[PDB]
């Protein structure tokens, strides 16, 4: 029930951004180091952006807390630039002290700032490119999962997962017309193949049921059958006793097992698909009596599984064996069945043009760490091109924006003046922290290295090129090819002074008693 | 080491520490000070001009400014709280940058380029006006006696300034106008009203009594030499054991004397002055008394001023004992004029007397050295700013109004600079700004209103406007009769600039012993 004055809380607010913001500082790029995490519970991990380490990382304070907040917008769409609002915003952050330092309002700070992001935008608006085709973002999706599959789990861009990430997208992008959704494209690791066992999968894959192989393996139609029913007789991956009390029931089960395989074949396959998902777990024995008989037949399946490919197909699950009808089938496109790995299993790989409602593409890793520090790759590089099919814009990024939004708004200030010009100057200089940050991550003196296209910021304008993000000894970001979603950086630009906007939000910075409790 | 750390800021802190509580400057502003020093010795102090000058500082960078505070005097004379309070201006930049890890060298040639952009700019929105021009003469004199100590007596003395100059000012456009040059000399007794421009070169002196020459045709005297006497340069032939013979001495001394005295004005001379120093006593005063009576103007050890003026613009020389009488080096003189007004004050005019084209004198007269003062420092800057269109010509505004101009202006060739420096150029071309609001600062309470207001508006004047400091309220401060002339800030910022960059210099450990 002790109340921090305004400034004073803001000064404990300010005491939050500094250190959390810092860990980008070093780790903004790949010239940043990436961000390690341990536990309480004793895991020693890497971690990324703001948001994989921020939430890995627990946020004491509403600063530290709105950070999780203010980030996951941010990489739920484009997935790029996630790390750099908090550097950004914390730059901000601290010239807002700054500025109540030099006895200016809370209020006007944040005020002028909102719109000198507009000198930004407008700015940004400009840079490079606003346009990029199927043909054309191929190359930067090439070049984005250059930097994205170079950047994380292996230094070395691996084309397939860099052309995984750009035709799935597309994928669920052509099918919503230029719009698309992190949610239906979706990245799935399996270890046991490799970093290089890379899948693009727009329908599901899932380990074909084999209660045994060499009663024929194989994939039937092209089209799949999603049941709650059984396609041999059903049982909910629960323990079914198996016993006969007489001799001669003995003789009668394994018969009935396959008067139902063959009915149950007989009744799915006049359903359709004689692949049939059956949700329900079934004995080994029988499951290859029906293998015995025909037509690979998969059970002991997650509930989720049968109405998550059903409604990805866009089709309906037979609920009741006796109710049989292909829209209660599921669709797909290409039922496969494919080994999964050389190490195990073939799976079915069910690969939906019927109708994907989500589109799971794949790898696999030859570690749990370097599969996901892949698909950490994959993720934001589907969420990139995600926007940047709804908005073809890209802008090379890396500082030489940052350099040169910056122009426009410091620049925008004493044409702005009275406190907005203040609102332009400590707001614009935020974004030369990070060119200046990658160049302290990097080996690099920032200051001289800012100065670099700065002197090309009065050379040139919005270069296309600027500085070595990758720490190469020619700086350009064309040369580089860093360029960031058009989107994107103007996304992340929405964030920072936001976060600004929200420490101020009402006049209460008092506390029951509870605060932070 | 930490220490060059540790120092530097130390340098930094105690430079702009000190320097910071210095700014009350620029109006009724704060409270009086009266200052009880650590020894506990009353002082009651305002009016920070003064109180630069008082300044009595620990640290050396501290220090430092008491020197930058006189720097911008003889400059100047104008804005010595500038220099001084935008010391503090540039130490900002230094730390910020220090802090950014700028090394401290490129903050240092952050100065010049600075300087070189800086006092550009200042001539750039400069505002021109003439050294010999009576009218521009007087109206930056005006302004500069509007709130100088006289008005109603700079009334004669804004004149006299202006009128000390045409002499003193070399044909047109000409480094002119020194402190040297316009002979300013106080004289006892009179009012303001008395103070008048004394022409060419005048010798303030304390001549014994009076029976002295007014009287035209002085050879105006420098005298290295004793009247060769009994107890004077001259052998006693008496030894005093008695009191006839200690009576004996001084008569056969004062007797003798009567006839070089005379001789000392048979050259011509109604002055000699006398050697500053003594041969024995020198000139015996029993000799003194018969000098005078001839009429010949004597000051024994006479004060520094007049040696040199005398040998200076008069360009007099010793001459030989008036028993050798002299060698009629003794320089121009066709008056020696002691005047008594109050009745008060005793005085050497010369007027026939060579001359450079330059050193007017000023005889700056009242019935206390207070109204002495009351025209002398006004007169003096009144001067000192027609001094300073002289040696730079046009204008800026009063009270660094200006420097908000520049650092619109500035900030953005800071900027454009988009070097090492332009950073440190451009956190510095910020700092200019602060100086009017900081002025403001002491006074009160519901405090903070106009801070960014005494900036804001100002950046909302253009690049062309802002708040006069002086007067009051915006207009286009250059021309307000808020005014100094252009030459009296580009000091400012030079003076200040090399100091605070000396202090990015400080390295290692120094204490000399």
């Amino acid at each position: 029930k002790s109340r921090l004055m305004g400034l004073e809380a803001l000064k404990s607010h300010i005491m939050a951004a500094k250190a959390v913001a810092n860990t980008m500082r070093t780790s903004l790029g790949p010239n940043g180091l990436d961000k390690m995490m341990v536990d309480k519970d004793g895991d020693v991990t890497v971690t990324n952006d703001g948001a994989t380490i921020l939430s890995m990382m627990d946020v004491d304070h509403q600063i530290a807390k709105l950070m999780v907040e203010l980030s996951k917008s941010q990489d739920d769409e484009i997935g790029d630039g996630t790390t750099g609002v908090v550097v950004l915003a914390g730059a901000l952050l601290e010239e807002a002290e700054q500025l109540l330092d030099r006895g200016i309002h809370p209020i006007r700070i944040a005020d002028g700032y909102e719109q000198a992001a507009r000198v930004a935008i407008e700015h940004l608006d400009k840079i490079s490119d606003s346009v990029l085709v199927d043909i054309k973002d191929t190359e930067p999706l090439i070049q984005t999962a250059k930097t994205t599959l170079g950047s994380k789990v292996v230094n070395s861009c691996h084309r397939q997962m860099a052309e995984i990430a750009v035709n799935a997208v597309l994928t669920v992008a052509d099918m919503e017309r230029r719009d698309v959704d992190f949610e239906l494209i979706k990245v799935e690791g399996k270890v046991g193949g490799r970093l290089e066992d890379t899948k693009l999968i727009k329908g599901v894959i899932v380990d074909k049921d084999f209660s045994h192989p060499q009663m024929p393996k194989k994939v039937e139609d092209a089209k799949i059958a999603i049941l709650t029913c059984p396609f041999e007789p059903p049982k909910p991956k629960t323990k079914h006793k198996l016993d006969v009390t007489s001799v001669e029931d003995y003789k009668a089960l394994q018969k009935y097992e396959k008067e139902k395989f063959e009915e149950m074949i007989q009744q799915i396959k006049e359903t359709g698909a004689n692949l049939a998902i059956c949700q329900w777990g079934f004995d080994d024995e029988a499951n290859h009596l029906l293998l015995q008989n025909n037509l690979p037949a998969v059970r002991w399946v997650g509930g989720p599984e049968i109405e998550l490919i059903a409604i990805a197909t866009g089709g309906r699950i037979v609920p009741r064996f006796s109710e049989l009808t292909a829209e209660k089938l599921g669709f797909a496109g290409l039922v496969q069945e494919i080994s999964f790995g050389t190490t195990k299993d073939k799976m079915l790989v069910i690969e939906q043009c019927k109708n994907s409602r989500a589109v799971t593409i794949f790898i696999r890793g030859g570690n749990k760490m370097i599969i996901e520090e892949a698909k950490r790759s994959l993720h934001d590089a589907l969420c990139v091109i995600r926007n940047l099919i709804r908005d073809n814009r890209v802008v090379y990024g890396g500082g030489a924006a940052e350099i040169s939004c910056a122009l426009a708004v410091s620049q925008e200030a004493d044409k702005c003046p009275t406190l907005e010009q203040y609102a332009m100057r400590a707001f614009a200089d935020a974004l030369e922290v990070i060119p200046m940050a990658l160049s302290e991550n990097s080996g690099m003196n920032p200051i001289q290295t800012m100065t670099e296209v700065r002197a090309r910021q009065v050379k040139e304008m919005n270069p296309a090129l600027g500085i070595d993000c990758l720490h190469k000894g020619t700086n350009d970001m064309k040369q580089q090819h860093v360029i960031e979603t058009l989107i994107g950086k103007k996304q992340q630009i929405s964030l920072a002074t936001q976060m600004v906007r929200m420490i101020l939000k009402i006049d209460d910075i008092r506390k029951p008693g509870e605060s932070e409790e | 080491r930490d220490k060059p750390a540790q120092i530097r800021f130390s340098n930094i802190s105690a430079a702009k520490a000190v320097a910071d509580a210095i700014r009350t400057s620029l109006g009724p502003k704060g409270m009086d000070k009266m200052i009880q020093d650590g020894k506990g010795d009353v002082t009651i102090t305002n009016d920070g001009a003064t109180i630069l000058k008082q300044m009595q500082v620990l640290h050396p960078a501290a220090r430092m400014l008491v020197e930058l505070s006189k720097a911008q005097d003889i400059e100047a004379g104008d804005g010595t709280t500038s220099v001084v309070i935008i010391a503090g201006s540039l130490l900002d930049s230094c730390t910020k940058l220090l802090q950014k890890g700028i090394h401290p060298t490129i903050i240092s040639e952050s100065f010049q380029k600075a300087l070189e952009k800086g006092i550009e700019i200042l001539t750039d929105m400069s505002r021109p006006v003439e050294l010999s021009d009576r009218e521009t003469l007087l109206n930056s004199a005006t302004t500069s006696l509007n709130s100088k100590v006289v008005s109603q007596y700079s009334s004669l003395l804004s004149p006299m300034s202006v009128n000390a100059v045409m002499k003193v000012i070399d044909p047109a456009t000409a480094t002119s106008v020194d402190l040297r040059d316009i002979k300013i000399v106080k004289k006892l007794g009179g009012t303001i009203d008395d103070c008048e421009l004394v022409e060419g070169l005048v010798l303030t002196q304390k001549v014994s009594n009076s029976g002295i020459t007014r009287v035209e045709k002085a050879k105006i005297g420098l005298i290295q030499f004793c009247l060769s006497a009994p107890k004077t340069d001259m052998d006693n032939q008496i030894v005093v054991s008695d009191y006839a013979q200690m009576d004996r001495v001084l008569r056969e001394e004062r007797a003798y004397i009567l006839n070089l005295v005379k001789q000392i004005k048979k050259t011509g001379c109604n002055v000699l002055l006398i050697q500053k120093s003594i041969l024995r006593d020198a000139l015996s005063d029993l000799a003194l008394h018969f000098l005078n009576k001839m009429k010949i103007m004597v000051i024994k050890d006479i004060e520094r001023e007049d040696i040199e003026f005398i040998c200076k613009t008069i360009g007099t020389k010793p001459v030989a004992h008036i028993d050798q009488f002299t060698a009629d080096m003794l320089g121009s003189a066709e008056l020696a004029e002691e005047v008594n007004l109050n009745g008060s004050g005793k005085l050497l005019k010369i007027t026939g007397c060579a001359s450079p084209g330059k050193t007017v004198t000023i005889v700056v007269r009242g019935s206390n050295k207070l109204v002495i003062e009351e025209a002398e420092r006004s007169i003096h800057d009144a001067l000192c700013v027609i001094r300073c269109l002289v040696k730079k010509r046009a204008l800026i505004a009063g009270g660094g109004a200006p420097e908000i101009e520049l650092a619109l202006r500035l900030t953005e060739y800071s900027r454009t600079l988009s070097g090492m420096e332009s950073y440190c150029v451009r956190a510095f071309a910020d700092a200019m700004e602060v100086i009017p609001s900081t002025l403001a600062e002491n006074a009160g309470l519901n405090p903070i209103s106009t801070v960014t207001e005494l900036r804001n508006r100002h950046a909302q004047g253009e690049k062309t406007a802002g708040i006069n400091v002086r007067k009051g309220g915006i207009s286009n401060i250059l021309e307000e009769l808020v005014v100094q002339p252009l030459l009296v800030s580009v000091s400012a910022l030079t003076l200040a600039t090399e100091t605070v960059r000396s202090i990015l210099k400080i390295d290692d450990v120094v204490n000399t012993r």
